[PDB]
């Protein structure tokens, strides 16, 4: 449940 | 029945306790009141299928025939209700049973005639 | 622990505004919303799974308790039974013991 | 009995669209107007698209065409002018169409504002009398506006028909008790019935009726008049395979009238015979009830050929004849025999004995159910 | 009745909220209110049916415990007082017709 | 719980 905004996250980084 | 029951109880652990001052010990108990107890348990299995027949009756068989079922089903309660059920002696039981053959063959006619 | 639908369904609203969030002004909106909602997330998650075992071991002991209230009534009734057969057993052969004794004595 | 008299239609017009309403101008009892919906094969083919039929004539082509360029689904005569036409179109125009103008364009338009209809219109309908009458449609947004015929640019009154805190109800079909104005009664998407008064203290809907299950399709209050009153009686049709007879001092459902295996879309009284309805369902089959002989089987019923769903129904009003309209686009005419369409002298005695008759029937199956 | 851990995380939401609403503009969580507080609301609401289950739950099991109990001590009523019966039965039976051989010596 | 964040909003708006 944690993964998805944290690949939220990570998509300009 | 249940203090009965807890009495009896004690009557035999006494009993067995009192041997060497007893010789003879029967349990020959008749109370008086089964027979009783036996008349109000035929009187409601009377009185709970006239109720549900009687309520059935008066509530969807609203022709002559009709009024003749629900008159015969009146004389048929007022007939058992004219004879005293409660007596425990022997003319009233053979009156009870009278009035109950009486109100199976008027019900059953009913029965037929609907 | 598996996410149940409504569950995934309001976490997918969540992550709609976030996403709109994210594209209107920039990306420190969210840097520490995120961990804050993902934990009451879970907790959701967490309490319907454990309501459910509730709800599975309500059903289960419940239809035990009308089991074993019949279950005593129709033993206690039998008992019964057994006790009167007793005592009518009991004073009917004792009668015709006695009966045989006096007969044998005279 | 039942049989076929007249078959209308169009291959240029009425062609794959679905017939939407019908009516029989009170002036010109000879004449059908009829609304259709969009053709999805043509979209350069006008959506909305009147058709004016005729009986005197034997001529197929029809008398006049109007169209329009949002899809009409209800139409109908002006009461009290000859010359007009008026249609209630899928985007909320409440359009009008003249005769007399050569132009087929609608002559005269409602706007689109908030004050007027932006929900689709189902009913249109013209109250009142020859000095003072004015235009009544309700949206499916449940708002009613009142117009004049003739300054169509803003609407007169306009509140909506809310309910349970102020929800708006979904008004699908219409009726007017005979020689009443103010009051009316509704059909509803949302399955119930409802009283509504036009003007008043409690200007609005009134009352619930409640008993159906499904979307109601058509309603219609009774039009026949003889020596006994019975206009607060009328018959409600809709998904729920059954049509139901209510009475207005009543918040439960006379008689359910369940023949049919498949939906029942409209349903209206004969205007001569006071006992008399007819239905429509999804496979063809216009029935015939008649209350006076029996209540649950219709007494005279034929199939359209080829089945098609009918959509509407309405009776001429000479009450000889009967139109209904296809799911494909002819609108198919019977005419009824004279041992059903003529009532008898004691038709109005025979249905005041009937319908207190029905209403014990229903008493004593409500007890049972109860029980 | 709120509870504490709703009221912690809420707390935590809270200051957050704050942050977003002074660091850039108003109209930060304008899109973000019923959401939230649906999902609050939801947590809440399932921890107090979660609340009701657990005294019910104690209550049905206890009286469980003790209907089992009570049910297995009735069971070795019933098997004694049968035991006891066929006892009596066959010893009085046994003597009976001893008395009878007795009798037609 | 609405009114908290309630006050949250308006406090200065």
């Amino acid at each position: 449940l944690a993964s998805f905004f944290n690949s939220l996250l990570s998509k300009k980084t | 029945d249940d203090e009965y029951e807890k009495l009896q109880v004690l009557l035999r652990d006494i009993v067995k306790r009192k041997r060497e001052e007893n010789l003879k010990m029967v349990w020959r108990i008749n109370p008086a009141h089964r027979k009783l107890q036996a008349r109000l348990d035929q009187m409601r299995k009377f009185r709970r299928q006239h109720e549900q027949l009687r309520a059935v009756i008066v509530r969807v068989l609203r022709d002559a025939a009709d009024a003749n079922a629900i008159e015969e089903v009146n004389l048929a309660y007022e007939n058992v209700k004219e004879v005293d059920g409660l007596d425990v002696s022997k003319e009233g039981t053979e009156a009870w049973e009278a009035a109950m053959k009486r109100y199976d063959e008027r019900i059953d006619r009913v029965e037929t005639r609907i | 622990s598996v996410m149940s639908e409504r569950v995934s369904g309001l976490a997918g609203s969540i992550y709609r505004e976030f996403e709109r969030l994210i594209h209107c002004y920039d990306e420190e909106v969210v840097k520490e919303l995120m961990p804050l909602v993902v934990n009451v997330l879970e907790n959701l998650d967490s309490v319907l799974s454990e309501n459910q075992e509730h709800e599975v071991e309500l059903e289960l002991l419940r239809e035990d308790n009308e089991q074993l209230l019949t279950q005593y009534e129709r033993e206690k009734a039998l008992r019964r039974q057994a006790e009167e057969k007793f005592i009518e057993f009991e004073d009917a052969l004792e009668q015709e013991k006695k009966e045989l004794q006096i007969q044998v004595e005279h | 009995k039942l049989s076929l008299n007249r078959q209308f239609f169009d291959e240029r017009w009425s062609k794959h669209r679905v017939v939407s309403c019908l009516d029989w101008s009170s002036q010109y009892p000879e004449l059908l107007v009829a609304s259709y919906n969009n053709n999805e094969d043509a979209p350069h083919e006008p959506d909305g698209v009147a058709l004016v039929w005729n009986m005197k004539y034997k001529k197929t082509t029809p008398e006049y065409v109007f169209h329009c360029q949002s899809a009409v689904m209800s139409a109908t005569f002006a009461k009290f002018h000859p010359n007009l036409v008026v249609g209630g179109t899928y985007s909320g125009q409440i359009v009008l169409w003249d005769n007399r103008s050569n132009k087929r364009t609608p002559v005269q338009r409602t706007p689109l504002s908030a004050a007027a209809h932006t929900h689709p219109v189902y009913c249109v309908n013209v109250v009142g009398t020859q000095n003072a009458h004015n235009l009544i449609s309700i949206s499916t947004d449940g708002k009613i506006c009142s117009w004049s015929l003739d300054m169509l640019s803003h609407p007169q009154d306009s509140m909506e028909l809310v309910h349970k805190q102020s929800k708006a109800v979904a008004v699908t079909s219409m009726s007017f008790p005979v020689g009443d104005v103010n009051n009316f009664v509704v059909g509803s998407e949302e399955g119930s019935v409802y009283t509504a008064c036009r003007h008043g203290s409690k200007a609005g809907i009134s009352e619930m009726f409640e008993g159906h299950q499904g979307p109601i399709t058509g309603i219609h209050c009774h039009a026949a008049v003889g020596a006994v009153d019975f206009s607060h009686l009328f018959v409600t049709s809709s998904f729920d395979w059954t049509v139901k007879l209510w009475s207005t001092k009543n918040n439960k459902p006379l008689y359910s009238f369940e023949d049919n295996a498949g939906y029942v879309y409209d349903v209206m009284w004969s205007p001569t015979h006071p006992a008399l309805f007819a239905c429509v369902d999804g496979m063809g089959r216009l029935d015939l009830w008649n209350l006076n002989n029996d209540t649950e089987v219709p007494t005279a019923s034929i199939s359209v050929e080829g089945n098609p769903a009918l959509n509407r129904v309405r009776w001429t009003h000479s009450g000889r004849e009967i139109a209904v309209g296809d799911s494909e686009g002819q609108i198919v005419i019977y005419d009824v025999g004279e041992q059903i369409a003529v009532p008898r002298n004691d038709e109005w005695a025979r249905f005041g004995r009937t319908l207190a008759e029905i209403n014990a029937n229903r008493a004593d199956a409500e007890e049972e159910a109860a029980t």
